[PDB]
């Protein structure tokens, strides 16, 4: 079982690759092609990766980015157990990526503020309003950043006015960026040994 | 080891 460290190897470059690639197309907003990369980062997931803490990283953020990505499809669960949206999930990601990568709360509060406000507007627009007021008292009750938020949105919500600026100018594509520029701000950029080694072998 | 997509 020498070839265990062998696989383990080739499943940490295989696992880095695609997730390079996976940023690339979230990047270039291919969020299809992004999908297809994270379908096969969850399978190679079930096989043996040794560790490093790049890998513990890169596949918190590669959690987060997949809950966002799937954010507007409310019929789409990360916990069967649970009956959280995918936004309220990647809310406790985020959570989980302050705590692993000791980030303070002023390095996260604004944008852990832009998932609050997009989690809260997806169940507006889907007229689920008594979702929405669960999460607008559970996350924006407390939150200092989100009072005049939490305002707006209290009001929308009673009127069930999903014609309000809040409600019509909000835009799920500089939400999704304005999410992957934070959390590839706290990743290495190196390039994948897998990219380099292909680039040598098409010269 | 993560729940990737739903």
């Amino acid at each position: 079982a020498g070839e265990a460290r062998l696989e383990e190897a080739v499943n940490r470059w295989v696992l880095k690759f695609y997730f390079h690639e996976a940023l690339r197309a979230f990047r270039g907003s291919r969020y299809g092609d992004f999908r297809q990369i994270r379908d096969i980062m969850q399978a190679l997931l079930v096989r043996p990766l040794g560790k490093e803490h790049t890998v513990s990283r890169l596949l918190r953020v590669m959690q987060c980015l997949s809950r966002i990505e799937e954010g507007e499809n409310l019929d789409c669960s990360f916990d069967m157990e649970a009956e959280l949206t995918p936004l309220e999930s990647a809310i406790n990601v985020l959570e989980m990526i302050k705590t692993e990568f000791t980030l303070t709360e002023a390095v996260v509060e604004s944008s852990r503020k832009l998932v609050k406000e997009a989690a809260v507007i997806i169940c507006i627009k889907n007229k689920e309003f008594e979702k929405a007021s669960k999460i607008l008292k559970k996350h924006m009750s407390k939150d200092p950043t989100t009072q005049k938020l939490r305002n707006d949105l209290l009001n929308i919500i009673r009127e069930k006015n999903l014609a309000h600026p809040v409600i019509q100018n909000f835009s799920y594509e500089t939400f999704q960026q304005k999410m992957l520029r934070f959390l590839e701000s706290h990743l290495d950029d190196a390039e994948p040994y897998l990219l380099t080694m292909a680039k040598k072998a098409l010269k | 080891x993560f729940x990737l997509a739903p």
